[PDB]
C-alpha cells in the first residue's frame, strides 16, 4: 500500500514511442512532400468474448504441439506435469533399413523378428503409437546401463504406470536395434514436457510444450490437480552433470548417447548432460568422461543440445514420482533444440 | 658463484675444450658449471667435518 | 642425483643438506574499528531499475551509484585484531609436490622420468590424480573427509647444514636475506640491490651476506624454483607459501613509504582461498583482504618446534625450562603474533 | 594528441549559423574532433 | 515476421500469374534482405556464376549463401516472402509445400537443390517476363544428407563401372530414387561436378596422410598413442594403394594445408544444415505430399 | 597551512609552509534485485482474470507477493549502505600494532629514523597484536590500550550538520563498531561506561545541479558545489586570509534513537556491533570477523653449532643401559603440534616431492644468467683438463 | 540478448577511458558467459593456463573452451557485449564490429581467431589498470580454416625443425587481393599436440572399407587431370595424389553393405567437418537489412545467427 | 550449541572441518563445567 | 579406503591395519554385521565403533 | 556417538610412572625407557571423581 | 503485505504464585527444580 521510494515501484508494480509513431506518421496529412505555400452461464459468454476482445485487441517464450497417439507405449496419465516424452518416429518399416550397413555377420533378420512381438502384443491404422516418454527410454537402457535402484526405479515406474511384457519386449528391440547398427537415436528424438494428455480408451491426444520454459504453462499448484511442472531428467545418475570444476553462468543442455559395440553386449546409453562449455567444446570433455571407444568397434557419443539453462541452483532430491523415482530436476530451463552432433 | 647444492659453479676458460692442449690458452674465461657427484664434495664451510 | 635422493631420504639417510620448511596458516580473528566521526564523505545517486527476459521470471535488477572521499589530511580509521577466532588451517604436515605443474625438462631417460615420478605421485596427498591435462588443473585428489581445516602447504629450501639455528630463533626471512623495500635505501635501485647483491651485507644481520646462500642468491637454487619470474609451478592449483619471498620482481613492484605500507597491510588481497580442502592459488575473480604482516616486514616467524619428542616435551610451560639444545638436537621456540595467545 | 569530447548542450542553444552544406567528412582534418553519426548513436546521447 | 515483398515486373501473361498463385509456400532464396527486391534477383536466371546455369554443387553453394525465405502470400505486383533466417528462433510459423515423402511432426526440413529428383520438373517457366523458378525440395535432415549422399555414391560407380542405392524406402512405402530414362544422364550430369570434389577430397586425404606420416616420426607420445589405437587400421589403408599405387614434408605440409581447406568447404557444402523445424498442433502431424505444413525459424 | 617557529643561530632561518592537495572521489555501486514468475505476471496484468473469484484471490497472492519483494530489495539498500561504510572505513585503517609506533615519528619532525622505525614496528605488531585475549585478563592494560585505539587517530573537516551524536546535549566523536562478542566482553569488565542508551541523530544532506551548475555543467562539464555562492563571493571580492564563514543554516531536525554511548578517556564514542541489526539472516559476512595470513618457519636436519653441542647437564635423557643414544646423530625430523594439540613430525623423506623432481638438475637459466658480462679466469688450475 | 556487462575500474582515467570508447563491435573471449562479467574473468590474465600463457593455438583451444561475445556499447563504467554462441536472437542481429583486413561479403558465417597479423595487432594498452586488450578478429569461415591450417602446419615444418633449413612460406596468405602474413612466434607442445592428436585422430576414422574402393579411381582422376579445363583446376599443382599415382582386392561380404555410401557418410563426419574440431566454429553470419552487400573494414557487421 | 551458532547463522567443507574439530573440543572442555570449573565464579556467571 | 589418507591423521593410511580395513581381524570380530557373539548377553563396547 | 572416539584414562605400563601423574600432568614421567605413561585427555577430567 | 492481524483477546486472568525469579544478563529467567514439588513421593525418576 503505497512505498516511500516510489520510483522503484511505478516500474514495478507494472509504447509512448508507438504513441508518437503513430502521432508523426498517421496523424499526417495529404503531404508528404506538403502541397507548397443468463444469471452466470449468459455472463458467461459475452466475457469470453471480452477475452477474444482483448486477445484480438494485440498481437515468444515458446512453440507448443498436439500429437495422438495410443497407450502401448508412452502413457500421459501413468507420467506428470514434468516429464520427457521422446518421440519414436517412423517404426512402420521393419525396418527394411537394417538390411544395408550392419556389416555382415549381424543376422539382421533380427529386428524384423524382435520388433513384431512387439507389434502383436502392442497394424497401422490411424493412430500410430508415437511418443515414447523420455522416462521411459532410460528404462529400457536401464539395467544394461548407469546403476541400479535408480535406473531401476525408473523402470518400475513405466511397467507400473503404463506391462511388463511390453516392457520386454521393448527392452528386446533396444538389444535388437543396438546390435544392428540402427540405433535407438536415429530414432526417439525429444518431442516435449507433457502439459496435458486428453486420453480416450486406447487413444491420447498429447499436448507438451516443443520449446520454452516448462514452469510457465498451465501452471497451479500442478497443471489442473497433478504435482505441478517442472522439467526433471529421470535419472538421479541416469543424466549427469560434468562441472567437475565451474564457475557462476549459464549452463548448456545436450542429449549424449552412448554405445558398446559389443565390447559389453551393444549396450546404449542415454544421459541428459549439462555443461557451460559451448558444444564446440563438448566433444573433447565428452571423450574424456566416456569410453565406450574400447570396441576394438568405431564410431560413438552423437550428441545434441537440448536447450540452454541460465539457472544454476534447483536439482533436488525428490524422491516422488508416478513408485518414487529420484529425479534431478533442474529450474529455468530454455529449449534451444539444437541438432544432432555426434560422429 | 655458490648457487645451488649439487653444482659447483667455477670460472674456467670459455673454449678450452676438454680434454685438450697442455696450458689453456688462458683468454677470456667465463664460469661453468659442473655437477657435483656426491655429497661429500659439497663445500666444508656448508657441511662441517 | 633426484633418484639417489630418492634412496637416501626414503631409507633415511641424512643427505649433507637440511631444509627450511616454510608454511603458509590462515587464521580467523575479531577486529574493532574506532573511524572518526565525519571520517568520509559518501554521495548518494539515483535507483536506475534494469529489467529482462529469464528462464521463468522477469528479474528487475535495483542498482544505485555511489562514491566516497576520505575526509581529512591524516589517519582516522584505525582497526586493531582483538583475539583469534579459530586457526583455520590443519596447521600441519602436508607437503609440497611439483608434479602438479611443469616447468622443468624432464629427465633424458624416459624409462628414469616415470620411474621417479610415479615413485614420489604415488599417495601424496597432492599427488595428481590422472595424467596432467594439458589445458587444465593439476586435479589434486579429494578425500572423503577431513577433520581439522584446511590443509596448510609446507614447502623446502634446501639450506646448508650449518646455519645457525639461531638465524630461525627470530622472525627472519626464509630466503636466507632481508629483501624487504621497507629496508631499502631511498636511491632507484635500492632494492635487489639489497637482496642479491652479495658483496654487500644483510641488512637484518649486518654481519653476514646470507645465511642461505642457495636461496638469497639471484640463479641460485632456490631462486630458480621459488621465484615466480621461471614459473616452475605455475599450472599446479597448489599455493607456493614462498611465492612471496622470492619474487623480486614483486617485491620491487611495490612502494617504500611506510605511510601507506602500513594501510595497505590492513587489508591485503590473499595469495590463498580459505573454500578448498587444500590451499589453492588464489583464483582470479575473488578476493580475501587478509591482514598479512608478513607481506610487509618481508619474514617468516618461528613456531615451537623441536627436533626431539623430549625437548618439545619440555616446552609445555614458558620458555622457562624448554630445553634450547642438547648434544645434535635442538628446540625453537615460538617467536610469532601468536605467542601468548592459547589456541 | 587526444582532443576533448564534443560539447551538447552548448550546441542546443547554437551561437551561429552554418552558412554552406558540405560533406564535411572529407574536411575530418580540419577539425580537432569528428564525430559523424548516422542517425542516432548512444553517445548523442 | 520481417516480410521482404519482391516486386512482379510490367505486365504478364494471365496463365503465368496463375503460375504464381501456385507458388504460395515455396522457397525462394533471396540474395539480400532488403525488403524491396526485384523479381529477376530471385529467379533462377539470378544464380549464373561462370557464364553458366550452376549445377548441383553450384547450387548447393548458392544455397548456403542467399536467404531462404519462404512464399506467404503472392499478390499481383508483389511476392511477399518471409526469410528463415530472421527473428527469433521458435517462431514466425510460415506454411510451408509439401514434395515426395511426408514431413512428419518434426525433422527439420532440408532445403535442397531440384535437380535430385525430377529435374526440370518444378522449373515453373513465365514466358512473358522470360524468367524461371527452381524451388528447393523441403526434405527433413536425416533423409536429405541419406538422398545426396546416396547419389553422389551412384555417382561414383557411375565414373568407372564395367546393390541398388536407389530404393531408399522411407517411411512407409519406397521411395523411388531413378526417373530412369536420361533422367539419369540429366541427374549424372549435373552431379558431375559435386562427385569429382567428393573422390578427390577422399583420395586426397588419404594419400597425403600416409605420405606425411612417413616424414613424421623422422624426427614421443605422438609415436606411441598414434600407432596403439591405430592397429590394424592406419597401416592398412598405405598398404593398398603402396600394392596399387605410389608412395616430402614439404610439399606435404603445403598439400595438407590446401587440403584441409577444401574438405571443410565441403562439409559446409554438404551436411545440408536444417533451414526450419515442423513443430504442428491442431494439425495432421504428417503433411502429405503437396500439402501445406507448419514450419519454424530455428534447426 | 602550517606555522613555524623562530630560532637562533646555526639553524637555516624558516619560512612559512603551505600544503594544497586535492583527493579524487572514489566511485561504486550498490545491485539487488527480485524476480516476477510467469504466473505472477498474468495475474498482475489482469491477463489471467477470470469470472471467478477464485482468480480474484489469485492476483491478491500476486500482488501480495510482489509487495513483498519490493519491499525487501528497498531494505536492502539501506543494509548495504552500512555494509558499504564498513568496507571504506575497513580499508583505510593501519592495524593499530602499526600505529602507535609510527604516530610517534609522524609528529617527531631520517634514514636511521626509518631504520629505528621498521625495528618497532616489526615488534609492536608481534607484540600488540591480538592484544584483547592476549593480555586481556589484565584490567588496567586493557582500558589503556582503548584510550590508545581512540586517540590514534586525527580529527577530520569540521561538519556542522552531523549535529548528531550528542546526547542530553554532549557530542559524540567516534563509532568503535566492535563484534557482538567483544563489544560484550568489553561493555561488561572493562569500560561499562555505557553512559547513555539513546541519543540524537539527523538526515541526509542533498546537492543538486541548479542555475549555474547545471548550465556550467551540461555546457562546461564542470561543476561546483555551490557556485552560486562561490561565484559571487568572488565578485564581491572587488566591491571590498582567516577564512571564517564555511556554512551554518539548517540546524535538522532530529530523533532519540537507542545506541550504546561509552566514554574513553574524553570521547563520547558509540560502542557498537552490527550483526543482529542487518548482517543477521542476510547470509552476508560481517566483516568485523576477519582474517590473518602468517607464514612460518621450521629447520629441518640442520646442525648445532660448535658450542651450543652440549648436554645440559651430565646424564640426562640417557639410553636404557646397554643401548645407543640416538641424540647424538644428526637430526633428521622435527616435531611441533598441529593446531589443537596432535603432535607432528616432518622427516627428511618428507622433501622427496620438493628436491625428487628433475628440477634440482635445471640450472640452464642459472649459468646463463650468470654468463652475462664476461669474468677473468682465476689461475685455471682445477677448471682445466 | 543476454548482453553482458564487462566492468570498468574506477581509476580508469581517461586518455584510457578516452581508448575504450573506441572499443565497441570487438569480442569478449569471456572465460563463461555471466550477465554480470567483472574485468578480471575476462581479462587476458584469466587466459593465463599454469604459470604460462596460452601460444596463439593455445587461445583456440581456450577459446574453443568458455562462450565468446561482441561489444554493443562502453559507458563510463561498463562495456557491454552481447555473446555470440547463446545466439544473437535480435530480430537484426547484434553489431559486429568487423576488426580484421578482410571483409566480410553478405552471408558469410563468421568465426573468431586470436589476433594473428603481423603487421597489425589490435591492442589497447590501458596504463591505468595493468591491462592490455588484445581483440580477437572476426573472420570468414573459409579464411578462418585456411589460418588454422597454417597455424596446425607450421609447427609441423619446423617441428622437425632433417633436410635443408629452407621450409615452405605457410605463414602467408591472400584473400582476395592483399597478402595476409600471419604471425610466426612460438609453438607449444601442449597446443601442437592436441592439435596434431585430433588432426591425425580424424583422418583415420574417415577411411573404411569402401574407401579402397575409392583409391581405385586415382589413375581415373588424372585421366581428368589432363582433358577437362575444370577437374585440371582442382588438383591442386601441389597435390599429393598426383605423387600418389606416381584393386576392388575382391573381399565382398555378401555384397549387400553399400561401403560406398557407407565410406561417404563416414568420410563427411569426421573428415568433412575438421575446421569446426580444429578450430571454433561460426555461430554468426553477416547479414545487412539495409542492402549493403560487404563490411568494410572497422565497420559494424550486422550478423544473424548461425550459417 | 556455543561452537554450532557461530557458524549457523553468522557468515564451506572447510567451514564443517574447523567447526566439527571444535565442536568436540568445547565438548571436553566446557561439559561439566560446574564441578570443574565451579570454583572460579566469573566462569560460572559467564 | 586405505588407498586414501586418514581425516583425522591425514598423513597415514591408518594406525592399526588390523582394525581399520574391511574383513580385517578387528572388523571380523567386532562388526555386528557378522555378529559372531551378539548370541551373548554382555556389551560390546567395540560394537558402536 | 557423534565424534566417532574413545577416550584416553591415565594409564602407565608402570606403577611408578603412575605414582607420577598423581597431583598432575605437569611432572608426570610420560616415558621411562620402554615405559610409557598416558594422562587423561576427557571430558572428565578437571572433575573431582 | 505486513500482516498484522495475529490475535489479542482477553487478558488471561491471572494469579499471583509462589515462584523464583532470576535475572541472568540482561533477561528475568524462572529458576527451578520440581522434585519435591511434583517427583518426589513417586517412585519416577526426575529427568
Amino acid at each position: 500500500t503505497k512505498p516511500l521510494p516510489t520510483a522503484p515501484m511505478a516500474w514495478a508494480e507494472s509504447s509512448p514511442r508507438e504513441l508518437a509513431g503513430h502521432a508523426p506518421l498517421r496523424r499526417v496529412l495529404r503531404p508528404p512532400i506538403a502541397r507548397r505555400d443468463t444469471r452466470a452461464t449468459r455472463d458467461d459468454t459475452e466475457q469470453a468474448v471480452d477475452k477474444i476482445l482483448r486477445g484480438a485487441r494485440r498481437a515468444p517464450r515458446y512453440h507448443l504441439t498436439r500429437q495422438v497417439t495410443l497407450t502401448d507405449l508412452c502413457q500421459p496419465n501413468a507420467e506428470r506435469a514434468g516429464a520427457l516424452l521422446l518421440a519414436l518416429r517412423h517404426p512402420t518399416d521393419l525396418p527394411h533399413l537394417a538390411r544395408h550397413r550392419a556389416p555382415p555377420g549381424r543376422q539382421t533378420e533380427r529386428l524384423a523378428e524382435a520388433w513384431g512381438q512387439l507389434l502383436e502384443a502392442s497394424e497401422s491404422g490411424c493412430a500410430r503409437a508415437g511418443l515414447v516418454s523420455f522416462n521411459f527410454l532410460v528404462a529400457a537402457c536401464t539395467a544394461a546401463y548407469d546403476a541400479r535402484d535408480a535406473a531401476e526405479a525408473v523402470r518400475a515406474h513405466i511397467t507400473t504406470n503404463y506391462a511388463g511384457a511390453r516392457l520386454d519386449r521393448f527392452s528386446e528391440c533396444l538389444r535388437a536395434m543396438v546390435h544392428t547398427h540402427v540405433f535407438p537415436h536415429e530414432v526417439m528424438r525429444f518431442f516435449g514436457g507433457l502439459v496435458s494428455w486428453v486420453t480416450q480408451d486406447e487413444l491420447a491426444s498429447v499436448t507438451a510444450v516443443c520449446s520454452g520454459p516448462q514452469e510457465a504453462t498451465h501452471t497451479g499448484h500442478p497443471g489442473r490437480p497433478c504435482s505441478a511442472v517442472t522439467i526433471p531428467a529421470c535419472a538421479f545418475v541416469d543424466l549427469d552433470a560434468e562441472l567437475c570444476l565451474g564457475g557462476p553462468g549459464a549452463a548448456f543442455l545436450y542429449l549424449v548417447f552412448t554405445y558398446r559395440q559389443c565390447r559389453d553386449q551393444e549396450l546404449c546409453c542415454v544421459y541428459v548432460v549439462k555443461s557451460q562449455l559451448p558444444p564446440r567444446g563438448l566433444e573433447a570433455a565428452l571423450e574424456r568422461l566416456f569410453g565406450r571407444l574400447r570396441i576394438t568397434t568405431c564410431t560413438y557419443a552423437a550428441f545434441a543440445e537440448l536447450g540452454v539453462m541460465p539457472d544454476d541452483s534447483p536439482r533436488c532430491l525428490h524422491r516422488t514420482e508416478r513408485v518414487g523415482v529420484p529425479v534431478v530436476i533442474l529450474e529455468g530451463v530454455v529449449w534451444r533444440p539444437g541438432g544432432w552432433r555426434a560422429c | 658463484l655458490e648457487l645451488h647444492p649439487a653444482f659447483d659453479f667455477f670460472a674456467g676458460v670459455a673454449d678450452v675444450e676438454l680434454p685438450g692442449g697442455e696450458v689453456p690458452p688462458a683468454g677470456p674465461g667465463a664460469i661453468q658449471a659442473t655437477w657435483r657427484v656426491v655429497n661429500g664434495n659439497l663445500p666444508l664451510a656448508l657441511c662441517p667435518v | 642425483s633426484p633418484v639417489a635422493l630418492y634412496h637416501q631420504l626414503k631409507t633415511g639417510l641424512h643427505p649433507g643438506f637440511g631444509f627450511t620448511v616454510v608454511r603458509q596458516d590462515r587464521f580467523v580473528t575479531e577486529n574493532v574499528l574506532f573511524s572518526e566521526r565525519a571520517s568520509e564523505a559518501y554521495f548518494l545517486g539515483q535507483l536506475q531499475v534494469a529489467r529482462h527476459e529469464t528462464g521463468g521470471g522477469v528479474n528487475f535488477t535495483l542498482t544505485q551509484p555511489r562514491g566516497n572521499v576520505d575526509l581529512g589530511v591524516g589517519y582516522t580509521a584505525v582497526a586493531a585484531t582483538a583475539t583469534v577466532r579459530n586457526p583455520v588451517t590443519d596447521m600441519g604436515n602436508l607437503p609440497q609436490n611439483f608434479y602438479l605443474g611443469r616447468g622443468a625438462p624432464p629427465l633424458l631417460d624416459n624409462a628414469a622420468a616415470v620411474y621417479l615420478r610415479n615413485a614420489v605421485v604415488a599417495g601424496n596427498r597432492l599427488g595428481p590424480a590422472q595424467p596432467l591435462p594439458v589445458f587444465g588443473c593439476a586435479q589434486v585428489p579429494r578425500r572423503a573427509g577431513m577433520d581439522h581445516g584446511q590443509d596448510a602447504v609446507c614447502e623446502f629450501i634446501a639450506t646448508p647444514v650449518a646455519t645457525d639455528i639461531n638465524y630461525f630463533r627470530r622472525p627472519c626471512n626464509p630466503r636466507g636475506r632481508a629483501a624487504g623495500g621497507v629496508y631499502a635505501g631511498d636511491k632507484e635501485g635500492d632494492v635487489i640491490a639489497l637482496m642479491y647483491d652479495h658483496g654487500q651485507s644483510d641488512p637484518a644481520r649486518p654481519f653476514a651476506a646470507t645465511a642461505n646462500p642457495w636461496a638469497s642468491q639471484r640463479f641460485s637454487y632456490g631462486d630458480l624454483l621459488y621465484n615466480g619470474a621461471y614459473h616452475l609451478n605455475g599450472a599446479s592449483p597448489v599455493l607456493s607459501p614462498c611465492f612471496k619471498f622470492f619474487t623480486a620482481a614483486d617485491i620491487t613492484a611495490k612502494h617504500r613509504c611506510l605511510e601507506r605500507l602500513i594501510v595497505e597491510t590492513g587489508s591485503a588481497v590473499s595469495t590463498a582461498t580459505a573454500a578448498s580442502d587444500v590451499q589453492f592459488k588464489r583464483p582470479p575473480g575473488c578476493r580475501e583482504l587478509v591482514e598479512d604482516p608478513c607481506g610487509l616486514f618481508q619474514e617468516a616467524y618461528p613456531i615451537t618446534c623441536a627436533s626431539d619428542p623430549a625437548l618439545l616435551r619440555s616446552a609445555r610451560d614458558g620458555e622457562a625450562h624448554a630445553r634450547e639444545t642438547h648434544f645434535t638436537q635442538y628446540l625453537i621456540y615460538d617467536a610469532s603474533p601468536l605467542k601468548g595467545l592459547s589456541l | 594528441r587526444d582532443p576533448p569530447g564534443y560539447r551538447y548542450a552548448a550546441a542546443m542553444v547554437p551561437t551561429g549559423s552554418i552558412l554552406s552544406t558540405i560533406e564535411v567528412a572529407s574536411h575530418r582534418r580540419l577539425f580537432d574532433f569528428f564525430a559523424r553519426v548516422r542517425s542516432d548513436e548512444n553517445s548523442l546521447y | 515476421c520481417f516480410e521482404a515483398d519482391i516486386a512482379i515486373p510490367s505486365g504478364i501473361s494471365r496463365p503465368d500469374a496463375a503460375a504464381l498463385q501456385r507458388c504460395e509456400g515455396r522457397v525462394v532464396f533471396l540474395p539480400t534482405i532488403r525488403r524491396q527486391l526485384a523479381l529477376a534477383d530471385v529467379a533462377h536466371e539470378s544464380f549464373v556464376s561462370g557464364g553458366v546455369s550452376p549445377d548441383t554443387l553450384g547450387l548447393l553453394l548458392a544455397y548456403r549463401r542467399r536467404f531462404p525465405a519462404v512464399i506467404t502470400r503472392v499478390l499481383p505486383t508483389r511476392i511477399v516472402a518471409c526469410p528463415v533466417d530472421l527473428g527469433l528462433t521458435h517462431a514466425g510459423t510460415v506454411n510451408l509445400r509439401n514434395t515426395s515423402p511426408v514431413d512428419l511432426c518434426n525433422g527439420d526440413p532440408v532445403s535442397l537443390v531440384p535437380p535430385v529428383f525430377e529435374g526440370q520438373a518444378t522449373d515453373v517457366r513465365l514466358e512473358s517476363l522470360d524468367l524461371t523458378l527452381r524451388f528447393p525440395v523441403p526434405l527433413p535432415t536425416p533423409l536429405a544428407r541419406e538422398i545426396v549422399a546416396r547419389l553422389v555414391a551412384r555417382g561414383i560407380r557411375d565414373l568407372n563401372p564395367d546393390p541398388d542405392l536407389n530404393v531408399l524406402y522411407y517411411n512407409g512405402a519406397r521411395l523411388s530414387l531413378v526417373a530412369d530414362v536420361q533422367q539419369l544422364a540429366s541427374v549424372n550430369t549435373e552431379l558431375r561436378s559435386l562427385v569429382l570434389n567428393m573422390v578427390y577430397s577422399i583420395t586426397e586425404g588419404t594419400t597425403l596422410i600416409l605420405t606425411l606420416i612417413p616424414r613424421l616420426l623422422a624426427l614421443g607420445y605422438v609415436n606411441a598413442l598414434l600407432q596403439m589405437q591405430s592397429v590394424t587400421r592406419e597401416a592398412a589403408q598405405l598398404i593398398h594403394p603402396e600394392a596399387p599405387m605410389l608412395m616430402r614434408r614439404l610439399p606435404l605440409y603445403e598439400a595438407l594445408v590446401a587440403w584441409l581447406a577444401h574438405a571443410g568447404q565441403l562439409g559446409d557444402i554438404l551436411a545440408l544444415a536444417p533451414a526450419v523445424r515442423v513443430c504442428t498442433f491442431d494439425g495432421a502431424a504428417v503433411v502429405q505430399s503437396g500439402d501445406m505444413a507448419p514450419v519454424i525459424r530455428y534447426p | 597551512h602550517q606555522p613555524l617557529i623562530a630560532r637562533d643561530g646555526p639553524h637555516p632561518v624558516e619560512q612559512p609552509v603551505h600544503n594544497y592537495m586535492t583527493k579524487v572521489i572514489d566511485r561504486r555501486a550498490l545491485n539487488a534485485a527480485f524476480s516476477l514468475a510467469t504466473e505472477a505476471i498474468a495475474l498482475l496484468t489482469g491477463e489471467a482474470l477470470d469470472g471467478t473469484g477464485i482468480s480474484l484471490h489469485r492476483q491478491l497472492r500476486a500482488i501480495q507477493q510482489l509487495a513483498r519483494n519490493v519491499q525487501a530489495v528497498l531494505g536492502a539498500f539501506e543494509r548495504g549502505t552500512a555494509d558499504q561504510m564498513l568496507h571504506v572505513l575497513l580499508e583505510k585503517a593501519p592495524p593499530l600494532a602499526l600505529l602507535l609506533p609510527m604516530q610517534r615519528y609522524l609528529d617527531n619532525g631520517t634514514r636511521v629514523a626509518r631504520a629505528t622505525l621498521v625495528a618497532e614496528l616489526k615488534r609492536s605488531f608481534c607484540d600488540t597484536s591480538f592484544f584483547l585475549g592476549k593480555a586481556g585478563h589484565r584490567r588496567e592494560a586493557i582500558e589503556a590500550w582503548l584510550v590508545d585505539l581512540t586517540t590514534a587517530t586525527q580529527p577530520s573537516v569540521a561538519v556542522p550538520r552531523l549535529t548528531h551524536a550528542d546526547t542530553r546535549g554532549r557530542p559524540v566523536d567516534g563509532v568503535l563498531v566492535t563484534t557482538a562478542a567483544i563489544k560484550q566482553r568489553l561493555l561488561q569488565s572493562f569500560l561499562k561506561v555505557e553512559d547513555t542508551e539513546a541519543d540524537v541523530p539527523v538526515t541526509y544532506g542533498e546537492m543538486v545541479l541548479n542555475g549555474a551548475n547545471l548550465v556550467t555543467a551540461l555546457v562546461m562539464g564542470k561543476a561546483v558545489r555551490s557556485l552560486d555562492d562561490v561565484g559571487r563571493h568572488l565578485l564581491d571580492m572587488q566591491e571590498e586570509n582567516r577564512e571564517t564563514l564555511d556554512e551554518l543554516e539548517s540546524a535538522p531536525q532530529t530523533t532519540r534513537v537507542r545506541a550504546d554511548l561509552v566514554a574513553i578517556g574524553d570521547r563520547l564514542v558509540f560502542l557498537e556491533a552490527l550483526e543482529k541489526r542487518i548482517y543477521a539472516a542476510t547470509n552476508v559476512p560481517y566483516p568485523l570477523v576477519g582474517a590473518m595470513d602468517l607464514t612460518f618457519v621450521l629447520p629441518l636436519g640442520l646442525f648445532n653449532p660448535a658450542m651450543e653441542r652440549f648436554a645440559a647437564h651430565a646424564g640426562d635423557l640417557v639410553p636404557a643401559p646397554g643401548h645407543p643414544e640416538p641424540r647424538a646423530f644428526p637430526p633428521r625430523q622435527l616435531f611441533f603440534w598441529g593446531k589443537d594439540h596432535q603432535v607432528l613430525r616432518l622427516s627428511m623423506e618428507n622433501a622427496v616431492g620438493t628436491v625428487c623432481h628433475p628440477s634440482l638438475m635445471n640450472i640452464d637459466a642459472a649459468v646463463g644468467g650468470v654468463n652475462h658480462d664476461p669474468v677473468e679466469a682465476a689461475n685455471p688450475y682445477g677448471a682445466y683438463v
